[PDB]
């Protein structure tokens, strides 16, 4: 593809210390809270410079489940959205991190704040960028899937959404539980095993 | 019609003008008299190329006199003569008339054999002694030349036809041949802040402009509009004089001035017709003495000058006593008739309209109202239908041409009709040429010019538009 | 006399996110008969202009190029607002014969003056709308018969199209608050809007007789985050990289006007740094503002000694005392997933506590988005809302598309949502684009109301009004009239 | 000593997208060249195919460079464009060059050239050996270039012509040329078929291609009053700041190249008359404006919505035949 083959970017990220305070601030809240803390995520998020939106979901299960011990699920999602100041929007790209009951991937969410503070600042993005963080691993995801969409494929409830970004072209999950890596490792394969383009996995490739 | 259109190639023109000469009473001898109603013949051609020929004939016949031609031209002015003998005032464009006099006659200032005049008429003065008619005959015919029709007058027209010569440049600068054309004045204004300028156009307009476009309108349509352009600069900076305290702008620099004007002229034309552009510059009060210079460096009376199909510029220079007012801006009135009397001469110098050449020992009349006589106008029109002529045979065979080279390429039926009335306008306009109707024959050129340009430029002709005639065998192929 | 006059005013506004926006406005006021042929001279007002309104017969003509979207939610209501690309709504003589001819000959001849592809306007995306988009002028009858409106929503809005619009102006950026726009700074922003309006107006107070208004307006958003990030203030220098010297020489009035009102205080304003000449308070878009003035042609502001730069102090205010929210705002998105069906839905509100209003809703659609009208559903609070007035136009392949246009009453503190299926279709393999995997545009939507008032307006007179006061006729003195548009959709098709 | 008396430009660039700057580039480059030295924006048809000035990916809006340093904007202050991204098509440089336009197009969008005219035409993009490809999805043969010509010198269009192509291969499209007063310059052979490929980091693309950034600062010097010929381009940019061979065709030209001016072509410059004659002239009812909203009105301006119903006749005739049948069968 050579809309990306042909071109060369220059990164100038330089935010670890905001990520760090970040990451601990979020930990020591969500343990006070024993879920989600979601005004502490609204007010920093505003204070980064986005547009910040709420998501309520529930569900019941068919039968009680041992290895994840959920039998009636209640939730929040909180996502926030960076408009393309020179252009409408049509299109958008997004970043999320899916957050467990067991107290991992704060590094995550610190990492994804001081990433949104530092994309604030340009002027050149095509498309919007959306910032989420899920309560349950991969319902709260669903909900907020099929609450975007409009569409009830599963019979889960929620709330209507306010926040839209138009149409989503890609998007990337990131999870992270230490402040140093020895190694990165990636996933590609899908539910009913479907597969993404070959191309993402080469780009991923290209900036190792 | 491809029979007839590979016959119009090879055109014979042949223009023929009459001239009417009057033999006043005891003017020619008596016993010349005796055959005087007869007429002669003067005919010659013009070398040229690519298989078209041309020849220009007059066609003279000697009538005497009628008498009461006499009681007019007998005595007074020539101002006079010329008002009672112009009764008739008939429809009749290429045609001129002659009077001969006697070599004692007192309108004539006594020392000159020619007085031209407008209006399509003449004088000229005979010979009592009877040493031939020929002299006669030479002096007619230069009078006859120098109006209606020489092969200079047709060198504008006819030029790729014409072998090529060392200053055929400037016999090119003419205007070419168009239905109508576009005159547009702008007052340029680049200080505000100390000039307040103010013109009259419209009374100008109406005064003096149009009495002078109404003349010209015989040779096409013309619009007239006006603006004023605010911040409007010149392309060179002038140079100072420490002695004459003033500004010039020197020879060298005058190719390179309009330059940053045409920025904001273009772009509000109307039309499609040619434009012509007419400024008025007053310049800014940093270098407000301005003067333009010859080439020996002199400066020029009519501060103007002017560039070939194009139009013309003049700077306009404001009276030092007006600029005692404390109040800025300064009110600053133009006046406009020095103005319009500049951009006229220009205006008729740009069409091609030259000052008359005269014979010698001749003299001519006065200048008119609206400033152009008749004999020019007529001239124009003979020009204007040989070119119309000339780039309607050529455009027809290109055209033909095209359609025999490519052959998937649709010929519809509005195409065919304008192919066919283009023909039948070019046939027409060449026998009324040749019979001496001018204004027939100028109505029908315009029509013939106009429809095969009308068929040339068609947007249908485009050879993209079409399936290849090659690949219709991979077609028709597989069900076949 | 000169019989034409020009005034020209600059509002600077901060807006309640933390940004500000600025708007530029020149307005020349002609008493000739430009209706007629016979015009032949021009001063003031453009010749390139003039010569359309007898040519084709015009009464009105409003034409604009915008990049951006508005943000009614989070910036406030505008003084005027436009859609993304182009678009194009005209008003005809009652004694034009044939209009779609005349239509195509005005587009074909404003694509030279405006270096813009208008040439792509015809009949698939041209629409004659039967309620919306009355005339803005002096009117004596209104037939839908004779206007036609248009919007190419892919147009792109850059230096080009900026070149020949100051060159339409008389002092053409040499003198007066043209210095101030520069190009990179003008599109370094997040929003920008240029426009061009002609109408009739009154001649004098008795309002008997005709005069011949042009109005050319500009205006911008600067971005907090992007532009002005340090603490250092709004001034002139930092927003346009230039200071005003001197006034055009031709305008009869100039000047600037910067809004100093403080919502949450009482009797409280902004800081603005040089000393204002005068203080403007009015009811504005149903509100009481302040306003300051800097009069440039006064020699006390700006002399050949010294020029003008005006320094303003605004952050984003405390989540405590942040203006309340605008009474209407709307959205717009798709739902489903495929290449095969999908539904359009719309969302209004109503944040007002008490009152309800009504909305005039108009839409268009592409002949290859088939629409099926009996699905169309109205829903508020969980009910059903019936509208009191609706016109369909159905669509014909490849010669027209739809239409949809109703009559809604809102209720109060609500939202209702208004939606419809369509269907997809597969075209000829030579009716794509050259980049066919990018998908196709619809439309932005057409919203308009009266929305009710907190303060009640006195009449006022437009030639002693600021300009930005004498853009809409005002019918009563407890309303005011607004039109929003909506945000455009991008649809893929198999 | 030329004997023209009028100048014309037509600049058209043949790419699409956002990686492709180089090429737009190029011809903003020709473009502030040829206004500097004095060819009015009206005598100028410029076609674009894509927006890099203030396309939304672009790090710096309204602008476009050359150079890394960023010291030259060839985008500029003042810039008007013809033909936008949608309208440049091969089929509109072939009408725009023959003169079989549709008949409602403006003037500004037209080529109105005479026998007095001289003529600069310039092309990028990618292309081939004999063909260059406009977007991605047609392309334009030699033979058809040289048969538009031949259309324009028929009815005598221009008086000399000046043709320049930066492509890959580009020497092969002007082989086909057989019209006189016609001089050709390309910038690679027919073997040289490879291009560079070196992103600038701040930006993020390929700036410019070599052989027009040299002959453009050769026309940085050039001035409105310059004596400089035709012979000191065709030295321009050696095999050794390029990597691959310009070449020059000039067999179809009448004057020799040491006696033509640069100006005569990306200039210019008028000839002027002194003006030394002269011609004698002898010295009760109120107007409103319209409501926006009218609502009682508008919900009046429609009849009611009644439930549709067959109409009568039709119920009538359809039992009277269903009953005239069954009269046949049974009776
Ligand atoms: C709306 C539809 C239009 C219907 C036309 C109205 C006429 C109805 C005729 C009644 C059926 C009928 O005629 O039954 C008996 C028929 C015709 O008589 P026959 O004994 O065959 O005599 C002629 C032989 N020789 O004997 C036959 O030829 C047997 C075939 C029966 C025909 C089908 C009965 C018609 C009823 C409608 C059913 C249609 C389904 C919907
Ligand atoms: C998706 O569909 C399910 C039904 O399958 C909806 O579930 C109902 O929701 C209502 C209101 O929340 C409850 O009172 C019912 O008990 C639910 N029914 C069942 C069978 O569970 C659900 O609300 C839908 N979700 C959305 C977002 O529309
Ligand atoms: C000039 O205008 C007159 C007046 O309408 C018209 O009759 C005539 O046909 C026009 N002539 C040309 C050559 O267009
Ligand atoms: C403007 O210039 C005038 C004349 O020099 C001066 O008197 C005045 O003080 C200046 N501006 C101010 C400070 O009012
Ligand atoms: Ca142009």
């Amino acid at each position: 593809e050579n809309a990306m083959g042909s071109t060369m970017v220059e990164e100038q990220f330089a935010g670890g210390d905001r990520a760090r305070a970040f990451a601990r601030d979020f930990a020591a809240h969500r343990k006070k809270s024993g879920a989600l803390p979601v005004a502490w995520l609204e007010r920093t998020m505003r204070s980064v410079g986005l547009e910040v939106y709420t998501q309520s979901f529930s569900r019941k299960l068919p039968f009680p489940d041992e290895t994840h011990e959920r039998y009636m699920v209640s939730g929040t999602n909180v996502y926030g959205i960076l408009r393309a100041p020179r252009a409408a929007s049509t299109e958008s790209l997004v970043l999320t991190v899916p957050c467990g009951s067991d107290s991992t991937n704060s590094q995550a969410v610190g990492l994804l704040l001081a990433l949104a503070a530092h994309f604030r600042g340009q002027i050149y993005w095509a498309k919007d960028i959306v910032f989420l963080v899920t309560e349950h691993d991969l319902l709260g995801t669903e909900a907020w899937l099929e609450a975007y969409h409009d569409v009830n494929v599963t019979g889960m409830q929620s709330s209507p959404l306010q926040g839209r970004a138009g149409a989503i072209q890609a998007a990337v999950a990131l999870e992270l539980s230490s402040d140093v890596v020895t190694s990165l490792d990636v996933a590609v394969e899908g539910l009913n095993g479907q597969l993404p383009n070959l191309d993402l996995l080469n780009l991923f490739q290209t900036f190792c | 019609p491809y029979s007839q259109i590979s016959g119009l190639n090879a055109l014979q023109l042949r223009l023929m003008v009459p001239v009417t000469v009057v033999f006043t009473r005891e003017s020619v001898p008596l016993d010349d008299q005796e055959k005087l109603p007869f007429t002669v013949v003067h005919e010659r051609e013009i070398p040229l190329k690519y298989k078209m020929k041309i020849k220009c004939r007059f066609q003279k016949a000697y009538r005497r006199a009628l008498d009461h031609e006499e009681e007019a031209l007998s005595s007074g002015s020539v101002q006079e003569a010329e008002a009672m003998l112009d009764e008739p005032q008939e429809q009749a464009e290429g045609s001129l008339t002659v009077y001969v006099i006697s070599e004692h006659s007192s309108l004539l200032p006594q020392d000159m054999m020619s007085y031209i005049g407008p209006k399509r008429t003449a004088v000229v003065r005979g010979i009592m002694h009877r040493e031939a008619f020929n002299i006669i005959g030479r002096r007619i015919v230069q009078v006859a030349q120098a109006m209606s029709l020489t092969e200079d007058v047709l060198a504008a027209a006819l030029a790729d036809h014409l072998p090529e010569d060392k200053w055929s440049a400037e016999k090119r600068r003419p205007l070419k041949s168009s239905l109508g054309y576009e005159i547009t004045f702008s007052l340029l204004n680049p200080d505000p802040k100390s000039h307040d300028v103010y013109w009259d156009i419209e009374g100008a307009v109406r005064r003096y402009v149009q009495p002078f476009l109404n003349a010209l309108g015989a040779a096409g349509n013309f619009s007239v509009d006006s603006q004023i352009l605010y911040y409007a600069m010149l392309g060179v900076n002038p140079r100072f004089d420490s002695a004459s305290s003033s500004y010039y702008l020197d020879m060298h620099s005058l190719p390179h001035v309009i330059n940053p004007v045409e920025s904001r002229l273009g772009s509000s034309a109307a039309s499609l017709y040619p434009v012509l552009n007419f400024l008025l510059y007053v310049p800014e009060l940093a270098h407000s003495p301005l003067y333009i210079q010859d080439k020996d460096g002199a400066p020029v009376a009519t501060n103007a000058f002017h560039s070939p199909r194009w139009g013309g510029i003049m700077v306009y220079n404001v009276d030092s006593k007006t600029y005692n007012a404390s109040v800025l801006p300064v009110r600053v009135e133009v006046d406009m008739v020095r103005v319009m009397e500049v951009f006229l001469a220009q205006l008729r110098l740009l069409f091609g309209i030259a000052q008359p050449q005269l014979p010698p020992k001749c003299l001519l009349s006065g200048p008119t109202s609206e400033g152009l006589m008749t004999w020019e106008l007529d001239r124009l029109l003979w020009a204007r239908s040989v070119e119309n002529l000339a780039t309607a045979t050529t455009t027809l065979t290109s055209l033909a041409q095209l359609l025999g080279k490519i052959s998937n390429i649709v010929i519809k039926d509005d195409v065919a009709s304008e192919v066919y009335k283009a023909v039948a306008a070019v046939q027409k306009s060449a026998e009324e040429l040749a019979s001496g109707h001018l204004a027939s024959a100028f109505v029908a050129s315009q029509e013939a010019v106009t429809s095969s340009e009308l068929a040339f430029f068609d947007p249908s002709l485009l050879h993209l538009l079409y399936f290849p005639d090659d690949q219709k065998f991979a077609i028709y192929i597989p069900l076949f | 006399p000169p019989r034409d006059s020009l005034r020209e005013e600059l509002v600077i506004t901060p807006l309640p996110s933390g940004d500000v926006a600025a708007t530029f406005q020149f307005r020349t006021r002609w008493d000739s008969e430009l209706q007629r042929e016979g015009v032949s001279h021009y001063r003031l007002f453009p010749k390139a202009l003039g010569q359309l309104i007898s040519k084709y017969s015009l009464r009105e003509l409003h034409l604009s190029f915008t990049q951006g979207f508005w943000r009614t939610r989070y910036w406030g209501p505008p003084f005027l607002q436009a859609p993304s690309g182009a678009e194009l709504w005209v008003w005809f003589q009652d004694t034009v014969t044939d209009v779609d001819k005349s239509w195509k000959e005005l587009s074909n001849v404003l694509s030279g003056i405006f270096c813009a592809s208008l040439n792509f306007i015809d009949s698939t995306n041209t629409v004659t709308p039967t309620a919306s988009f009355k005339p803005l002028g002096l009117a004596n009858d209104t037939d839908h018969y004779f206007l036609r409106y248009a919007v190419l929503p892919r147009e792109v809005v850059c230096t080009e199209n900026l070149t020949p619009w100051k060159k339409l102006l008389p002092c053409s950026s040499k003198a007066g608050l043209s210095v101030l726009l520069k190009a990179d700074r003008l599109f370094h922003t997040s929003y920008h809007s240029q426009a061009v309006h002609i109408r009739p107006v009154c001649r004098n107070a008795r309002c008997t007789s005709i005069s011949w208004e042009l109005r050319q307006t500009l205006s911008v958003v600067f971005d907090a985050f992007i532009t002005g990030q340090g603490k250092k203030d709004w001034s002139l220098f930092r927003m346009f990289s230039r200071t005003l010297t001197e006034p055009c020489p031709l305008a009869s009035e100039s000047r600037v006007y910067v809004d100093i009102t403080t919502y949450n205080q009482d009797n409280e304003t902004l800081e603005v740094h040089p000393p204002p000449t005068t203080t403007y308070q009015d009811v504005i878009l149903g509100t009481r503002k302040t306003y300051a003035i800097y009069d440039l042609l006064d020699t006390a502001m700006i002399n050949n000694s010294r020029n003008l730069n005006i320094q303003l102090k605004w952050k984003r205010p405390p989540e405590n005392e942040a203006p309340p929210v605008p009474f209407l705002h709307a959205q717009r998105y798709v739902s489903g997933y495929g290449l095969q069906k999908g539904e359009l839905s719309t969302l209004l509100y109503n944040t007002h506590p008490y009152r309800a209003f009504p909305v005039l809703l108009l839409d268009t659609v592409p002949w290859y988005l088939r629409l099926y009208v009996h699905t169309l559903t109205i829903t508020s609070k969980g009910k059903e809302n019936k509208p009191s007035y609706i016109h369909y136009q159905p669509a014909q392949d490849r010669l027209q598309p739809h239409l949809l246009e109703m009559l809604i009453q809102l209720p109060a503190n609500s939202v209702t949502k208004v939606s419809i299926q369509f269907e997809r279709a597969l075209l000829k393999w030579t009716e794509y684009t050259p980049d066919p995997n990018h998908g196709f545009y619809v439309s932005p939507s057409v919203l308009s109301a009266l929305v009710p008032s907190m303060v009640a307006a006195k009449p006022v007179d437009w030639e002693e009004s600021p300009l930005f006061n004498s853009l809409f006729p005002v019918s009563d003195g407890s309303n005011y009239f607004v039109r929003l548009y909506t945000e455009p959709l991008l649809v893929n098709l198999p | 000593r030329s004997g023209h008396t009028n100048n014309w430009a037509v600049l058209v660039c043949t790419s699409r997208f956002w990686f492709n700057y180089r090429h737009v580039a190029n011809t903003l480059s020709v473009y502030r060249s040829v206004k500097r030295l004095g060819i009015p924006d009206s005598h100028i048809v410029l076609m674009l195919a894509d927006d890099m000035a203030c396309n939304p990916r672009n790090p710096k809006p309204a602008t476009v460079f050359s150079h890394k340093n960023m010291e030259l904007n060839v985008y500029g202050d003042d810039v008007e464009v013809d033909y936008r991204s949608y309208e440049v098509t091969v089929e509109n440089f072939l009408r725009v060059l023959t003169g079989r336009i549709p008949p409602s197009t403006p003037r500004s969008k037209r080529l109105l050239s005479d026998d007095r005219s001289n003529i600069l035409i310039y092309m990028t993009g990618h292309g081939g050996n004999g063909f260059l490809k406009f977007q991605d999805s047609e392309e334009i043969t030699n033979i058809e270039l040289a048969d538009a010509f031949e259309q324009m010198w028929q009815k005598r269009r221009y008086n000399e012509l000046l043709f320049i192509i930066d492509t890959c291969q580009g020497a092969s499209m002007y082989e086909r040329f057989y019209s006189p007063n016609i001089m050709a310059l390309a910038s690679s052979q027919v073997g040289e078929d490879s291009l560079s490929h070196q992103p600038d980091p701040a930006i993020g693309v390929h700036l410019m291609d070599r052989y027009t950034f040299y002959v453009l600062e050769f026309l940085e010097e050039i001035n409105p009053a310059s004596q400089t010929n035709m012979n000191d381009l065709f030295q321009v940019c050696p095999k050794s700041l390029c990597v691959s061979t310009p070449g020059h065709r000039t067999d179809l030209f009448q004057r020799d190249p040491k006696n033509v001016l640069i100006t005569d072509f990306f200039g210019s410059v008028r000839k002027v008359e002194i003006t030394t004659e002269t011609i004698k002239l002898q010295q009760m009812e109120p107007l409103k404006y319209a409501e926006q909203l009218p609502v009682a009105q508008i919900i009046h301006q429609k009849p009611k919505l009644k439930d549709w119903h067959p109409p009568g006749g039709f119920i009538l005739g359809l039992w009277a035949l269903i009953i005239m049948v069954f009269f046949k069968t049974y009776g």
